């Protein structure tokens, strides 16, 4: 109970008030005085042979034979939405050509910095980047170049085990994160199959 | 008697005073003596010797206070002592009378395209 | 007059002897920190502490600002009744 | 509002809530009435004398005083007057013992010296749907 | 102290209609009367307790600050016994370069108010320590950001930046990323300042139209 | 008749910018510098 | 002006990120000094270099225990110099959100307090609980802590299909979960003793310390912001304020717990009351558009290049607000000068008011009573340290 | 009392990528979807700040003031708190 005891203070200035002032019995939170030999038995059994400890022991001691909500990673996972927001990634088009026009939208509202694009015109007369690179570890996986970009081209996978032995691999160029989304593309795309209705 | 009534004579000599348990504190017993260490905060005060406002000199010497409390609460480790007071001195002592005949700006050339900024 | 005049005037010249911004023979038993030697308010201060490290006492400041010159010191050690 | 102890309380009997509240324990452990709070009202409009009479902060303040004064003269239970005033008597007895306080560092510092050509700049803020919304 | 709970009922209501009524329309006329000495300046805000009021703003010279405090906490009117927090900003633009801010809360008649006094970088301000307990880490970290200087202090030191740093980063003027990077040394086995330097340099974008006409 | 974008905050930003006592401060050459607190060689360039 | 002379005692209480130095005559503390600034980030700074929309996630680590919460105080600050309303259906998933936010923040709290006391079973317990209020913040935001959701003008993104089935399923047995938490401390001796009448707190002195929280409504004191000073649908929202009146660790432990329940039954409420409609401002000229909108139409790709680069224009001003966070009232201070960036933006802080109150409260305690007052204060060093 | 960690099927029985009903999210008011002018509801760029006169010679009679307020437990009205704030019709 939530009742207060005279000893049970934890002070000094408290503890040397109640015995020698009964301010206490004006509180009506402390317990009342016991009155008969039933009550003085009572608070007997609650100071002396516990009986507070032993709730809560019983209650753990169910808990010991009760259930568990371990589970056994990497052979188990967890569970996660189409909005998780992992590892960026390029998308392309189902002919194979790159989704991103070098717009700049990305890179202009990431909040980070871990954005560089260099651009001009392809060969073809097509407007494509010569450098795309965001800095992973610099990146703080906000999405909200996901957001910004009109033609869904960059994404955060679903993948997020991709921690390295060294910093340097993080470092993500254009390559790599084209490599990245030909791998996810099909689970990112059935995920936009879903948010599309949201987003 | 003295220029703003020589707050700035009063403040070393507070400072003066309180220097020799930084050197037993912080072990400078085997580089340093109290004259050098002396020099030291005395070359610190030539920075400012120009200032002409009497409030500008008591901040200074409010923020000297604030620099020299963190050095008696030991908040600035060995590393700072390192960093800022006994190596200076002994590069101060170290690289005297140079070798080098060529004036700073041919030395600036020689060095690179923009002049150095920072220590 | 808690010293002698002559034992605290030969240790004031030793301590004066030994620092790099004075000349060893510019010094004379009698002088000035401002005038003779060209040294400023912080000088003079190291000039007290050496001196006080010397004789072992401890100076407030304000009677540092008072001490200007050699004799000055002197006197002033010789009135320390602390004096050692 | 909730009380957090598991026991029962009943908090009609105005003197358990101050217990509760530890009014007894933290602010008062007098109980206080009316006529203390007449006491320090008497006394705010006695030290308020201290300033001139040309100054707006005392008419103010005696203002206040007078319509303190009338609400105690009109109500006989303190209950009511704990109803009308939004607090307690204790609290209101503070109030006015540091209105009172307040007096002397005013009448030193004096603020109404200021020339009869004072110059008050004032800006004010409208609100766009003031124009955009039905008048 | 106030607020004390002493209905055992729910409220629906939240203060009284002529209080209420007084506090967000003759408040600051009220303020102007009492102490205009007090009084330098004059505006009407976007009151801060709610999106619906209107709620003052004080402006005056750093001497009676600690006085207008006082009545402002004080006074039977204006019981502001919750001063929020000091702060400051930077007008460089202006002589004075400083402008102190000082906010209150009046639990008492659930109001708010604030109080700038603007200075330049030599000019001391009393502190409110005397007046509330709060104001000393505040005007603690008002001088570390900003060297703004409070006279009669019990102790003012920085609180929130390095040990050995010096100069104030929330100025204005004060770079980014400033002068200094750290880094460790295995020669000297020491962590060591260094002045500093960047593999990627910052990227500063310049957005503002043309054509914008709010700005100000 | 004084109109010069009259409808803003700019206002309260001209005023107590023109408080007096407040717009009489001045400091001489380099002296606020000397309050920075930043390296000496920012006043070179 | 001051020698040392006298070194006698000395301490030194962690670098590990909270620095402490006491003094005791003894095993009585006598003086506590913290030492700050050890996360000191100095974003206050950062911020005049990003736009409103892009430094909106500082404001998710700041507090990385409360974040909508966070976000709600910059918003609203931002909105009123803005002149926006906020529509139905965002100020109920708002306020619903801010109440399991809150309800996180109180689980983690009291979890910490009872781990530095000694009771480990229920910070593992009370976790289960907190991955289940992760996964339902991943469902809505994909981010388990730094959701960047609220938005100027609503949120970011609807309610998934199916989330106030498993919102109303883990309140079915919440109720249960916190039972079976208090046994374990509140009938007990030992976690009384250990937390009775230590660190005792008037309301004068609070309101002098500037308390705000649930250590203000220990001292007798009647103050919610959801009450005073509303915001959003906490109008409409009844419920109760629980009260204590002896300022001790006990009570605001208490405290937090009946706020628990009472932030249940707001979730209740606001699961019974969902209403249909917008979810965002339809102001498109601060409201970014739908992508459907802006791939076929002109205007709203304007307006997404447009906002999406440099954002809307807050007009010259000033403003400040602030919330009733679970760590007290959480308030943002808020300089316009006209442009796209917020010229100059205060935080301020509950914990780092609350932290102000060790040297006088721990006065008169025992080193065993230190990390109580510290784990009773319920400080985050991020926001303390900004 | 009610136990932790349901079964299967009672709890979270959908995954999020496959929600048995498509959804309609709304994007535009209704009212606003082929009246689109802006100037009726440009409140942002709208608000006004006006210097006022100097207030120095007014008469601030705090008599008035004081006549409005209560006298008895009766009488006593409160201003009720808003249930939500503005919308606008959204
Ligand atoms: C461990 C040590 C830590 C040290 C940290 C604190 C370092 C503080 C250093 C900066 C303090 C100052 O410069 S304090 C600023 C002092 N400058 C002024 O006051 C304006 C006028 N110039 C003077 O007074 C000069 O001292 C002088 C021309 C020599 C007058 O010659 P004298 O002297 O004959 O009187
Ligand atoms: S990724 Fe998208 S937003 Fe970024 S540059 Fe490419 S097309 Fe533009
Ligand atoms: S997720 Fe955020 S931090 Fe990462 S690249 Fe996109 S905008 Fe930048």
């Amino acid at each position: 109970g939530t009742e207060r005891r005279p000893g049970e203070s934890g002070a000094w200035k408290q503890i040397e008030r109640q015995r020698y002032a009964s301010d206490w019995e004006n509180d009506p939170t402390f317990k009342r005085t016991p009155k008969n030999l039933a009550e003085v038995l009572d608070d007997s059994a609650s100071m002396l042979l516990l009986t507070d400890v032993w709730r809560g022991m019983a209650y753990t001691l169910g808990a010991f034979f009760d259930k568990k909500v371990t589970i056994m990673y990497p052979f188990e996972k967890g569970q996660l939405s189409p909005r998780f927001r992992g590892e960026h990634a390029l998308r392309r088009y189902p002919t194979g050509e790159e989704r991103c026009i070098a717009c700049k939208l990305c890179e202009a509202i990431c909040p980070a910095q871990a954005i560089t694009i260099e651009a001009e015109e392809r060969e073809d007369g097509s407007r494509r980047t010569t450098r795309y690179d965001i800095d992973m570890t610099k990146c703080i996986y906000c999405g909200f170049c996901q957001e910004a970009c009109p033609v869904d081209a960059i994404v955060e996978g679903p993948n997020f085990e991709f921690s390295t032995e060294t910093r340097e691999e993080l470092l993500y160029d254009k390559q790599k994160l084209l490599e990245n989304g030909d791998k996810w593309e099909t689970e990112i795309a059935t995920n936009l199959r879903t948010e599309s209705l949201y987003r | 008697k003295r220029l703003f009534g020589g707050a700035a004579r009063h403040f070393y000599f507070e400072i003066c005073r309180c220097l020799p348990f930084i050197q037993r504190l912080h072990k400078m017993e085997e580089m340093v003596s109290l004259k050098e260490l002396r020099a030291i905060v005395k070359e610190k005060f030539k920075e400012y010797k120009d200032v002409k406002d009497g409030r500008v000199v008591d901040l200074l010497i409010f923020k000297g206070r604030e620099e020299i409390e963190t050095y008696l609460l030991m908040h600035k480790q060995r590393h700072h002592v390192v960093t800022e007071v006994v190596e200076p001195y002994y590069a101060k002592q170290r690289a005297v009378k140079k070798v080098t005949t060529n004036s700073p700006f041919l030395d600036s050339f020689l060095s690179s395209g923009y002049a150095a900024i920072g220590v | 007059g808690f010293l002698d005049k002559d034992s605290v005037t030969e240790r004031v010249l030793h301590v004066t002897k030994h620092f790099e911004k004075i000349d060893a023979s510019k010094v004379s038993p009698a002088a000035s920190f401002e005038k003779d030697l060209g040294l400023d308010s912080l000088d003079v201060v190291e000039l007290v502490m050496a001196l006080e490290e010397e004789f072992g006492l401890e100076i407030p400041d304000a009677e540092a600002d008072k001490i200007a010159s050699v004799g000055d010191a002197i006197n002033y050690i010789c009135s320390n009744p602390m004096a050692k | 509002f909730k009380a957090v102890a598991d026991v029962e309380i009943d908090f009609n009997n105005r003197e358990v809530l101050k217990k509760y509240v530890g009014i007894r324990d933290h602010l008062s452990k007098e109980p206080g009435t009316r006529g203390k709070l007449i006491e320090a009202l008497t006394e705010v409009l006695s030290s308020i004398k201290a300033a001139p009479e040309g100054s707006d902060y005392r008419k103010a303040v005696e203002a206040s005083c007078i319509y303190r004064l009338k609400v105690c003269k009109e109500n006989e239970s303190d209950a009511a007057i704990e109803e009308v005033l939004d607090a307690h008597l204790e609290e209101l007895i503070k109030e006015a013992k540091e209105e009172a306080r307040l007096v002397p560092l005013i009448a030193g510092n004096a603020p109404w010296d200021v020339p009869a050509d004072y110059a008050v700049p004032v800006v004010d803020y409208t609100d766009a749907a003031t124009i955009l919304d039905a008048p | 102290g106030y607020a004390y709970a002493r209905k055992t009922t729910d409220k629906d209501y939240i203060a009284s209609e002529h209080m209420q009524a007084f506090g967000n329309t003759q408040l600051t006329d009220y303020i102007i009367k009492t102490v205009p000495k007090f009084v330098k300046m004059a505006v009407t805000g976007p009151a801060q307790s709610s999106v619906l009021y209107q709620e003052p703003t004080i402006y005056t010279t750093p001497e009676s600050l600690v006085p207008l405090m006082v009545f402002l906490r004080d006074h039977t009117n204006t019981q502001f016994k919750c001063l929020l927090d000091v702060t400051a900003v930077d007008f460089p633009e202006r002589a004075a370069r400083f402008e102190v801010v000082y906010h209150l809360l009046s639990p008492r008649w659930n109001n708010r108010i604030r109080v700038k006094v603007c200075v330049d970088e030599v000019t001391a301000v009393p502190t409110l320590c005397k007046v509330f307990n709060t104001a000393n880490w505040f005007e603690r970290e008002t001088w570390d950001m900003f060297g703004v200087f409070f006279s009669g202090h019990p102790d003012l030191r920085r609180i929130l930046t390095d040990y050995g740093f010096t100069g104030h980063p929330l100025r204005k003027d004060f770079p980014m990323t400033g002068y200094q990077e750290v880094r460790y040394d295995y020669g000297k086995k020491r962590v060591v300042s260094e002045p500093l330097e960047l593999t990627q340099e910052f990227r500063y974008f310049d957005f503002n139209s043309p054509w914008e006409t709010l700005n100000r | 008749e004084f109109a010069t974008a009259s409808a803003d905050y700019s206002i309260a930003m001209k005023k107590a910018a023109e408080i007096t006592g407040a717009a009489e401060s001045a400091m001489g050459p380099k002296e606020g510098g000397f309050t920075a607190g930043v390296p000496l060689d920012t006043f070179t360039r | 002006l001051t020698p040392a002379k006298v070194n006698n005692f000395t301490l030194n209480f962690g670098p590990q990120v909270l620095r402490l130095v006491l003094e005791m005559q003894g095993e009585i503390i006598m003086r506590a000094d913290p030492h700050i600034g050890l996360l000191h980030r100095g974003t206050e700074k950062l911020l005049e270099y990003k736009t409103y929309l892009q430094g909106l996630p500082y404001f998710d680590r700041l507090d990385y225990v409360s974040m909508m919460c966070m976000e709600h105080s910059y918003v609203l600050a931002i909105e009123q110099l803005l002149n926006v309303s906020v529509p139905l259906r965002g100020q109920y998933i708002r306020v619903l959100f801010s109440e399991i936010t809150r309800v996180l923040n109180h689980l983690l709290a009291i979890t910490c307090h009872s781990m530095d006391v000694g009771a480990l079973t229920p910070f593992l317990w009370a976790f289960e609980e907190r991955e289940k209020l992760f996964e339902f913040y991943e469902r809505v935001s994909g981010a388990r802590m730094h959701a960047a959701y609220f938005r100027v003008g609503g949120v970011s993104q609807d309610l998934p299909i199916g989330l106030l089935r498993d919102v109303y399923d883990w309140a079915r047995q919440f109720a249960s979960r916190l039972d079976e938490m208090e046994e374990l401390l509140t009938g007990n001796r030992i976690w009384k003793e250990r937390t009775v009448d230590v660190g005792t707190i008037t309301a004068q002195m609070a309101w002098d310390w500037g308390c705000s929280g649930p250590i203000l409504r220990a001292s007798g004191i009647d103050w919610d912001l959801r009450k005073t000073q509303p915001y959003d649908a906490y109008g409409k929202m009844q419920f109760n304020v629980p009260i204590a009146g002896h300022g001790d660790c006990y009570d605001r432990y208490l405290v937090r717990l009946q706020e628990m329940r009472e932030s249940l039954r707001i979730i209740y409420q606001c699961l019974n009351e969902m209403p249909d409609g917008l979810y965002k401002s339809p102001d498109g000229k601060v409201c970014p558009p739908s992508r459907s909108t802006m791939k076929q139409s002109m205007e709203a790709l304007i307006h997404h290049f447009k906002l999406y680069t440099e954002g809307f224009h807050v007009p010259a001003g000033e403003t400040y607000r602030a919330v009733e966070a679970p760590k007290g009232e959480f308030g943002v201070y808020l300089v316009s000068r006209g442009g796209n960036r917020p010229y100059r933006c205060k935080i301020r802080s509950p914990g780092y008011a609350h932290l102000q109150m060790t040297d006088v409260i721990s006065r008169g305690a025992m080193l065993a009573d230190v990390v109580t007052i510290i784990g009773t204060l319920d400080v985050v060093f991020g926001e303390i340290d900004r | 009392f009610e136990h932790y960690l349901p079964m299967g099927l009672e709890y979270r029985k959908f995954s999020p990528g496959t929600q048995p009903v498509k959804a309609v999210v709304p994007h535009d008011s209704p009212k606003l979807v082929y009246d689109i002018k802006y100037f009726v509801r440009d409140y942002r760029r709208n608000n006004k700040y006006t210097a006022r006169t100097v207030d120095a010679k007014t008469t601030f009679d705090f008599d008035k003031l004081y006549a409005g307020m209560p006298t008895k437990p009766e009488q006593v009205k409160n201003v009720t708190r808003p249930l939500i704030m503005p919308t606008r019709g959204y």
